[PDB]
């Protein structure tokens, strides 16, 4: 009658039983301060205080501080002598060929 | 970027040769040295992307979604360390080499130059994730999540690679620094239509699109907590990264193509978020919300205007890190409680007040709350698509709603209320658990800062 | 109604089903050689006059 | 809350010659496991003459 | 079996075989098919039990048809061109009857009959050198002919072979009924690309013969026949179902494996010729052969069946069969992508 | 391995090592028949290596360092159990009889591979040929269930298909009272549950199945209480026996070295034993199945093969 | 072409549709097989004798050899059949179809 | 059955609907006679009269498919003055579909052949329109 | 000793470990003659010294 001869299921572990100072990675307590130290040094004080640092510091992002102060000088050409500020075309006019039509 | 294939792949020498019990700590000690070393590739110029070799190279596009992967192994490691602990050893080493094997493989996949190779590492990372949900599961059912997720993705992919093929056999190649100057436009045909339609509808499958999606609540809920941050952090966004690689070569058919998918997606988005205020499991809840979201990733990509391209990029990098915070907090729930049940456990901010914070903060970004990058996305989505037409924001708006409606739901049913008398094994929250979460929402949170990182190839 | 039930049966039972179906309706012989030679010539019957195959 | 493995339920399915039975297929016994049969010896029929008195 | 007899028979097979592939003449052709046979009949008559009988008669009837229209019309190409030099025929009728012969030669659909219940009633030994050695010589005769068969015909038969292959192999349990509709699949395949480039075909025949011997050689190593052996054998040696989980998902044609190998590039050969449709078929037919492999891998590695207690002893016996060859075939049936240009020394 | 075809094609025959003194000698009797040293005598009058009669931990034995294994490595069944009470609900009657089938066939198969390697002759005790009496016992009793004689009756018809029945078998006659007597004398607690109803099924099942249908396919020799007590007459009664009948007569070389081929192959003659049929004595599910087999591989002298283990003292592992 | 190879061709092809055709009978589908190798020799000695080549003569006879090399075989591959059972007839094979 | 397939194409589209319809009917009758012939060779009828009534059941199920397809297709075609358009060939494919369902005695039957055989139809329709080649003739 | 048995591992197989060492070392300096005299007279055809 007894089908399927098998273990019985065991009950869940609590790791705060075996020790209360548990931080939840390993049940032997000196592995389990390593793993924390190690996750709380490479997680915060490496890869988020300097990563937040190289991404705040970041050496002119897709030029887009430069495409403006180019733009500040080129304003102050055209406006200097008399220039539209910008064209209606973006290429030259008469180095372009239509078809006939 | 052989500077990065290579630690990834010395990773498994690591996983191999370590101690009887230091796997963990040094996969996850190198693993965020990687992640350290990632932010080298924010060498973007306005005009130029980054091109390293004949093979490799990284637009401003592929490099959020590379340093959200190597950003994502660490917490993988972390999040699955627990429900693994009465594994065997060589049964460890072989999950923890599932996963390098896969963050191997979609950082190989964003970088590509090449369409075949970008395929053929895009249906790579199928094999490592079929094999981490049918072997590491919990429930019966992923057996038949095993089936729903593969045959679903190929049946989309294989006529798509005919089509590529066809590429290599009309334009004379296939590499996309040459097709963005040898593109011609599409003419209307027939022909032209299903070579749309081979070309798109594996995107769609594995984005996923609306009525191609049920293989999404099936590989979510049986799948463990490192496949539901695979499948909803990184995995989804592959068909996004493809529609907006594939989208140059299909103009102009895309503008009288795209209404049926359209439409199918702006109902889609009600649809799920219907389904979101009715449904009995956190898990599937998290995973309709993640099919609305990337629903609206779609229409983004399909009306194709920079604003929908920058919402769209912005909302993958958002949604990747604000589904994968909620996953972890449906599996500690579930790792405290040992059911899915979203009724089964109330009340839990006068046991967890910690966990209850991060709760509500996860919920906060969920429903994209100002000035959050999730925010930043929908809201230039919806801009683009109120200039497509007057009346999606109605479309849209509604949504809106809607999801203020759910994730609230899923904080309040799960936080407020008289705590259930039964249930007496509610432990304290640990280091592990608080440190996974700190760990997914400060960048989440730090992004707002400077957002322009993650605002795709054009800002 | 629809995600539960009708979306899942458009697509995925529909070819489930047909293949349950023709795996079902190829794989019943009865592993007589009469009959598969009879099938045979059959076959040659349909090539040489139906499909011209020798031309 | 341990993790399922398959019974006799889900490992009897694939027990049988076919995985999908039908009508045509309901005789079909599985093949023995060492593919020997059992020779089945009818009758040899020795043949009987009559070495008679003529 | 004297041991003897067996390296003479063998090596009688190898000799027919060999004298079908580099002899110029039809009728060495046709009297190394026949050695073959010959000299391959009494290798499935090796345990000396009824289901040999059955299948011995069964192969004997197809193979002595499939000659008998062979030499019918090598005599029809006689006639109408007065030599017999092997290359193009000058008559359709007879490239119709040699690609009719030489299509049950190869246990090709609708002539795939006999191949699940020869594979059946023969041990694993005569099986593999069955589908794996047999399965050259049709096809070196396919290669010298290739200006004269009909494009219309083989491509009827490839479609046919891998549409009937697919559907059969996902309504069996036992292991070779499974390899033979594996078998008759990959036949299709390699007959839809032949006309077109011949390479690929060499190509598709050396990785699937490749495959299918570490198939067939872990079968050996596990001593299974059935599924249900198949799935026992986790208890055994988890090894064994990490070589065929991963041998069975190179034959899904799944990359990064090296069953991705041949019909990627089939593709390849099939677009170049202006056929979309054909390949796109072909692939969509060959997720139910990747599906049926998918259910071995679930029953076998993924899931961990029940077992018994006698296993225990057995717990206590390490293997000592002559696995020859197991480790690098199982490196070339696994990963040998990254090498594909290898394939341009086939030409 | 060590002996293989090329062998047999260089010149190492069979019947070219095998003497009249040849012979395989199968003793039997009874529970307390005292054959047990009985059969030892025959192994000190003739010559023959005498094998005991496979208990539960014959493989144990066999291999390893021949340290008895702990019971829930191997058998997972006790003998004292089912003596106490032998219908007990977790089915141990059934698997301990089929453990000790499977141990009889891997003694046979070795006493087979001896007798065929080395030319002398074997003497054991109560072979695979006489093994279902004793089921036929826990059947008439109601110990056990028909589903459990028809997977034994699957499990012998696939495997003794493949051997030789012994050249002689001797048995001894003792009847049940005095069997019960002896079993008093022994001492054992545990033996002393044995019921008379038992043992007298044993005796009818000796006499009225297994001698009228072994006798056609070798030779008998029943013996009397009285006469196993003295050896001289059973050595001198087997050196004159005049062998005519059996399967060994129409033995060639061929038959001889295919025999070995199989024999000397542990796992292919104890592949037929666990057949996947699903029963309640014998099925053993998933995960008690991995712990009990995760247990055993950190065992010492049993994660390796035996000879590649550094935990023993095993040399020169790098150069082999 | 002419008229006998007309009426050999139609004889191999009668002797193909006998064949193909079983009858319950191993014997008979030998003596069809037998009967097509005896066609196709006469079909190749009449056009080799008709096109005067002389050194292809060592062809139909060397053929014939082979048609042993079958038919024989098909005897041989009868009387364990007729071990098996008692009479010969293709029916009793059908133990293959599980 | 390549001229059967020729005499039905070379007919102008939407302009006789009888020789349109008589055509189809002719090729839905070969393929229902190859299909009871390969029933009928395979699977062995207990009888000589059940052999021939599952003859006549196949040819008349697929000649009156073929029929109402092909007299559907033309119908619409010379309604809509759409000669050249995949629309009339899916309606006529989903006539077919209608047919089927109606002497399987079954809907769900009817409906998924509708679908089925309406893209079908489509897709062959679309394949005459632009040129496509199911079996190429190898150029490269 | 350990072992009820002698393992028909327990000593190495000296010659089996002579002749894998001998053809190892065989094959590579095989290889390294073969490519030098393939770069020598690829240097000597094309007159690339
Ligand atoms: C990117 C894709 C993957 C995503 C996951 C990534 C995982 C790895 C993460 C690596 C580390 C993080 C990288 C991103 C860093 C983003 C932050 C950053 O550097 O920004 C640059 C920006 C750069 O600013 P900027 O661009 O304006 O300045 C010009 C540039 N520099 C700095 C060179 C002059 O930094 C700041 O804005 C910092 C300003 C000072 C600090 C903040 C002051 C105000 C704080 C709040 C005060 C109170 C407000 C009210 C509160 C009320 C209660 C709530
Ligand atoms: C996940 C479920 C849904 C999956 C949907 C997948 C996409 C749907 C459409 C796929 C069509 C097949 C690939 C087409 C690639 C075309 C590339 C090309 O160059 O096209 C131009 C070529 C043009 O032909 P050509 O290039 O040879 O000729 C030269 C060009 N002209 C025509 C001008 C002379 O198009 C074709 O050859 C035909 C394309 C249509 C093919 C129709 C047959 C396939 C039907 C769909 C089957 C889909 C799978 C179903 C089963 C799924 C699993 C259950
Ligand atoms: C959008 C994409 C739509 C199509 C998606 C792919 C098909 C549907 C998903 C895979 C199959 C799902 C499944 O589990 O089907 C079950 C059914 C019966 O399988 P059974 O063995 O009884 O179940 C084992 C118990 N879990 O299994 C079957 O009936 C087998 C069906 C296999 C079909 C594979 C795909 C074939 C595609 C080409 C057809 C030509
Ligand atoms: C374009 C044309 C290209 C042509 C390429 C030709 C390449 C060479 C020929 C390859 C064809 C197959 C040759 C082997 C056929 C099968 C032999 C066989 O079955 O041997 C039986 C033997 C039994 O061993 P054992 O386990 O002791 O016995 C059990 C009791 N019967 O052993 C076994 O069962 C174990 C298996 C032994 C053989 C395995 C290795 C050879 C076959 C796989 C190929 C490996 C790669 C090398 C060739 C690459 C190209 C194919
Ligand atoms: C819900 C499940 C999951 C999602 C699956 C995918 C859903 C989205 C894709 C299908 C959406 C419906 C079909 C597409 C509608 C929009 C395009 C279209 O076909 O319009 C109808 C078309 C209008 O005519 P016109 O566009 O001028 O045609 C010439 C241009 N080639 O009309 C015509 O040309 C006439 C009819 C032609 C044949 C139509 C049917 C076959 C082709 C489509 C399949
Ligand atoms: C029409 C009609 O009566 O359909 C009912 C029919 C079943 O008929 P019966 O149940 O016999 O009444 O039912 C059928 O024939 C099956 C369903 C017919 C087709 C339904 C198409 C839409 C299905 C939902 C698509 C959602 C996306
Ligand atoms: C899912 C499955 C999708 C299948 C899509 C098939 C598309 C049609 C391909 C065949 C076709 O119709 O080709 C057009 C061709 C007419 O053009 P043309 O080649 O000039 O014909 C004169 C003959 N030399 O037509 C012809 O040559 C004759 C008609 C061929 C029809 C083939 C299909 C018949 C129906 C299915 C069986
Ligand atoms: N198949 C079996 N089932 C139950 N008990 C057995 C079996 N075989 C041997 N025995 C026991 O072995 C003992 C006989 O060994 P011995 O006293 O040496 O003759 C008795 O206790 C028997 O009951």
């Amino acid at each position: 009658t007894l089908r399927w001869q098998e273990d019985p299921e065991p009950e869940d572990e609590n790791l705060y039983e075996k020790n209360p100072d548990s931080h939840g990675y390993d049940k032997d307590p000196a592995v389990d301060v390593w793993n924390m130290r190690v996750v709380f040094f490479f997680g915060f004080s490496i890869v988020l205080v300097l990563g937040s640092t190289f991404v705040a510091y970041l050496p002119d992002y897709r030029m887009q501080e430069w495409a403006r102060r180019e733009a500040e000088r080129l304003v102050k050409y055209r406006e200097a002598h008399g220039l539209p500020l910008m064209e209606s075309n973006c290429f030259d006019p008469s180095k372009i060929q239509l078809p006939e039509d | 970027m052989l500077k990065y294939i290579i630690p990834t792949m010395m990773l498994m020498p690591l996983t191999w040769l370590s101690k009887n019990s230091m796997i963990w700590i040094n996969t996850t000690l190198h693993s965020l040295l990687i992640s350290l070393t990632s932010l080298l590739l924010l060498n973007q110029f306005g005009d130029n992307s980054l091109n390293f070799s004949l093979t490799f190279f990284s637009d401003s596009l592929s490099t959020p979604l590379l340093i959200l992967t190597m950003w994502l192994l660490p917490l993988m490691l972390m999040a699955s360390q627990h429900h693994l602990s009465k594994e065997n050893l060589a049964r460890k080493k072989l999950f923890i080499s599932m996963l390098i094997l896969l963050q191997l493989f979609l950082i190989m996949t964003f970088t590509a130059t090449e369409l075949i190779f970008f395929y053929i590492m895009f249906e790579a990372t199928l094999v490592p994730t079929l094999i981490i949900i049918t072997r590491w599961g919990n429930q019966t059912e992923r057996l038949n999540a095993g089936l729903y997720f593969l045959f679903y993705t190929l049946a989309g992919s294989l006529p798509l690679l005919v089509a590529l093929i066809y590429i290599q056999n009309t334009m004379g190649s296939l590499n996309f620094l040459i097709l963005q100057y040898w593109v011609q436009p599409m003419p209307n045909s027939w022909s032209n239509t299903f070579m749309w339609l081979a070309c798109m509808m594996a995107f769609m499958v594995k984005m996923p699109l609306y009525g191609l999606h049920l293989w999404l609540p099936k590989a979510h809920v049986e799948a463990p907590i490192a496949g539901s941050m695979v499948l909803a952090a990184i995995l989804l966004k592959l068909g996004g990264y493809g529609m907006m690689r594939i989208t140059l070569l299909l103009n102009p058919i895309t503008d009288f193509m795209a209404y049926p998918f359209i439409m199918l997606s702006l109902w889609g988005m009600i649809m799920t978020s219907s389904i979101c205020l009715r449904q009995t499991d956190l898990k599937s809840l998290i995973a309709y919300s993640s099919v609305s979201h990337m629903a609206l990733v779609i229409v983004a990509i399909l009306i194709q205007t920079p604003w929908s391209y920058m919402g769209a990029t912005a909302l993958m990098i958002a949604h990747g890190l604000t589904s994968s915070m909620l996953f972890c907090l449906a599996n500690s729930n579930y790792e405290r409680v040992h059911s899915r049940t979203m009724i089964l456990a109330r009340g839990l901010q006068t046991l967890l007040p910690l966990m209850a914070a991060w709760w509500l903060l996860a919920s906060l970004t969920n429903l994209a709350l100002p000035p959050s990058i999730n925010l930043i996305g929908e809201l230039f989505v919806v801009m683009s698509t109120f200039s497509w037409s007057n009346i999606t924001i109605i479309l849209m708006g509604l949504n809106m709603v809607i999801t203020a409606l759910y994730s609230l739901y899923m904080l309040i049913t799960t936080q407020r209320g008289k705590h259930t008398h039964h249930i007496n094994n509610i432990l304290p929250s640990f280091t592990r658990e608080n440190a996974l979460m700190s760990l997914h929402m400060l960048p989440l949170l730090l992004l707002s800062l400077n957002p322009k990182i993650i605002l795709g190839p054009l800002y | 109604l629809l995600d539960l039930i009708w979306l899942e049966t458009i697509l995925p039972k529909t070819i489930s089903l047909a293949q349950m179906k023709m795996s079902t309706t190829i794989t019943s012989q009865k592993g007589l050689i009469k009959l598969y030679f009879l099938s045979f010539l059959i076959t040659i019957l349909i090539s040489t006059t139906l499909l011209n195959f020798h031309e | 809350a341990r993790q399922w493995q398959p019974d006799v339920e889900w490992a009897e399915q694939y027990g049988g010659a076919v995985m999908y039975p039908t009508k045509e297929t309901a005789h079909w016994k599985p093949p023995p496991w060492n593919d020997v049969d059992p020779p089945k010896d009818t009758l040899v029929s020795n043949l009987t003459l009559n070495f008679g008195p003529q | 079996m004297n041991p003897i007899i067996l390296i003479i028979i063998l090596m009688t097979v190898m000799l027919g075989t060999i004298i079908v592939m580099i002899s110029t003449h039809w009728l060495l052709i046709w009297i190394g098919f026949e050695m073959n046979m010959l000299a391959i009949i009494p290798i499935m008559m090796k345990k000396h039990n009824p289901r040999a009988t059955e299948a011995s008669t069964k192969y004997f009837l197809t193979q002595s048809t499939a000659s008998m229209l062979l030499m019918m019309a090598i005599i029809i190409n006689l006639m109408f061109s007065g030599q017999w030099t092997v290359m193009k025929l000058f008559n359709p009728m007879a490239s119709m009857l040699m690609t009719m012969a030489l299509a049950m030669k190869l246990g090709m659909a609708p002539f795939h009959f006999w191949v699940p219940e020869v594979t059946q009633g023969i041990p694993l030994s005569s099986g593999l050198i069955l589908l794996t050695w047999q399965k050259l010589a049709p096809m070196s005769v396919l290669y010298q002919i290739l200006p004269s068969i009909n494009l219309d015909l083989i491509l009827t038969l490839s479609i046919l072979s891998i549409t009937i292959g697919g559907w059969g192999g996902l309504n069996q349990t036992q292991l070779r009924k499974i390899m033979a509709y594996s078998s008759i699949a990959h036949m299709g395949w390699m007959t839809a690309v032949l006309l077109y480039n011949p390479t690929m075909t060499l190509l598709n025949l050396i990785i699937y013969i490749i495959m299918t011997s570490t198939m067939f050689t872990l079968f050996m190593a596990n001593s299974t026949t059935t599924t249900l052996s198949l799935s026992h054998t986790w208890n055994k040696a988890p090894i064994m179902t990490i070589l065929v989980l991963i041998t069975l998902l190179s034959m899904g044609g799944l990359p990064p494996l090296s069953g991705f190998m041949p019909k990627w590039m089939i593709i390849q050969e099939m677009t170049k010729n202006d056929s979309i449709i054909l390949p796109t078929l072909m692939a969509i037919t060959a997720l139910l052969n990747l599906y049926f492999y998918m259910r071995l891998t679930y029953s076998t590695a993924l899931t961990m069946f029940p077992s018994t207690n006698n296993m225990k002893m057995k717990w206590q016996f390490p293997t000592t069969k002559r696995m020859t060859l197991l480790p690098t075939m199982t490196v070339l049936s696994t990963m040998l992508l990254p090498l594909t240009p290898i394939l341009s020394i086939l030409e | 391995l060590q002996y293989g075809p090329l062998a047999y094609i260089l010149g190492e025959k069979t019947t070219k090592k095998m003497t009249e003194n040849s012979k395989l000698i199968t003793v039997d009797g009874n529970i307390c028949s005292g054959k047990s040293k009985l059969a030892k005598e025959v192994a000190e009058k003739l010559g023959l290596k005498h094998f005991p009669e496979a208990g539960i931990h014959y493989a144990d034995s066999t291999t390893g360092d021949g340290k008895p294994l702990p019971v829930r490595f191997s058998g997972n069944c006790s003998l004292e159990k089912f003596y106490d009470d032998p219908k007990s609900n977790d089915g141990n009657s059934y698997r301990l009889q089929a453990w000790l089938y499977a141990s009889r066939l891997l003694q046979y198969a070795d006493a087979l591979e001896h007798l065929l390697s080395t030319g002398q002759g074997v003497v054991l005790e109560r072979s695979i040929y006489s093994d279902f009496v004793f089921l036929e016992a826990m059947y008439r009793q109601g110990f056990i269930r028909k589903q459990c004689v028809d997977h034994y009756n699957q499990v012998k018809k696939v495997t003794v298909c493949e051997y030789l029945p012994p050249h002689v078998v001797i048995y001894v006659d003792v009847p049940v009272s005095e069997v019960q007597s002896r079993i008093q004398k022994k001492g054992n607690p545990h033996e002393m549950k044995i019921t008379s109803a038992y043992l007298q099924d044993i005796e009818n099942v000796y006499k009225g199945t297994f001698l009228p249908e072994m006798s056609e396919k070798c030779e008998v020799l029943q013996y009397s209480a009285w006469e196993a007590e003295d050896a001289e007459k059973v050595v001198e009664d087997i050196q004159y026996l005049k062998y005519d009948k059996g399967p060994w007569l129409d033995q060639d070389d061929r038959k001889l070295h295919n025999l070995r081929m199989l024999v000397q192959d542990k796992l292919e003659v104890l592949n037929y034993t666990s057949i996947p049929v699903f029963l309640p004595e014998v099925t053993i599910g998933a995960h008690q199945s991995d712990r009990v087999f995760q247990e055993f591989t950190e065992l010492p002298g049993r994660k390796y093969r035996a000879g590649y283990n550094e935990d023993v003292g095993d040399k020169w592992i790098w150069l082999k | 072409m002419s008229l006998v190879y007309m009426n050999i061709m139609m004889a191999f092809t009668v002797s193909l549709t006998g064949l193909l055709m079983y009858r319950s009978h191993l014997m008979s589908s030998l003596l069809c097989l037998e009967g097509m190798m005896l066609s196709l020799f006469i079909l190749a000695t009449l056009m080799i004798l008709n096109s005067h080549f002389t050194l292809a003569s060592m062809m139909p006879i060397i053929l014939l050899v082979f048609a042993a090399c079958e038919a024989a075989l098909g005897l041989s591959l009868l009387v364990m059949v007729s071990n098996t059972y008692g009479t010969d007839y293709v029916q009793n094979l059908n133990l293959l179809q599980c | 059955a390549k001229t059967l397939l020729h005499q039905y194409w070379d007919i102008p589209e939407g302009t006789e609907c009888h020789r349109k319809t008589y055509a189809a009917t002719s090729i839905g009758g070969a393929s229902g006679l190859v299909v009871s012939a390969y029933s009928v060779a395979l699977k062995t009828p207990t009888s000589f009269l059940e052999g021939v009534a599952r003859t006549g059941r196949y040819t008349f199920t697929a000649a009156a498919i073929g029929a109402i397809f092909g007299l559907t297709s033309c119908i619409s075609a010379q309604v809509r003055e759409k000669p050249d358009d995949p629309l009339n060939y899916l309606i006529g494919g989903c006539a077919g579909g209608l047919t089927l369902g109606a002497r399987t005695r079954s809907y769900g039957i009817g409906a998924a052949a509708c679908a089925y055989m309406g893209l079908t139809a489509a897709l062959v329709k679309m394949g005459q329109l632009e040129g496509w080649k199911v079996f190429a003739e190898p150029k490269v | 000793k350990f072992y009820i048995q002698e393992p028909p591992h327990g000593s190495p197989n000296w010659l089996k470990v002579g002749l894998t060492l001998g053809t190892s070392a065989f094959l590579w300096i095989y290889l390294i003659k073969q490519h030098n005299e393939d770069v020598l007279e690829y240097k000597r055809r094309n007159g690339l010294e």
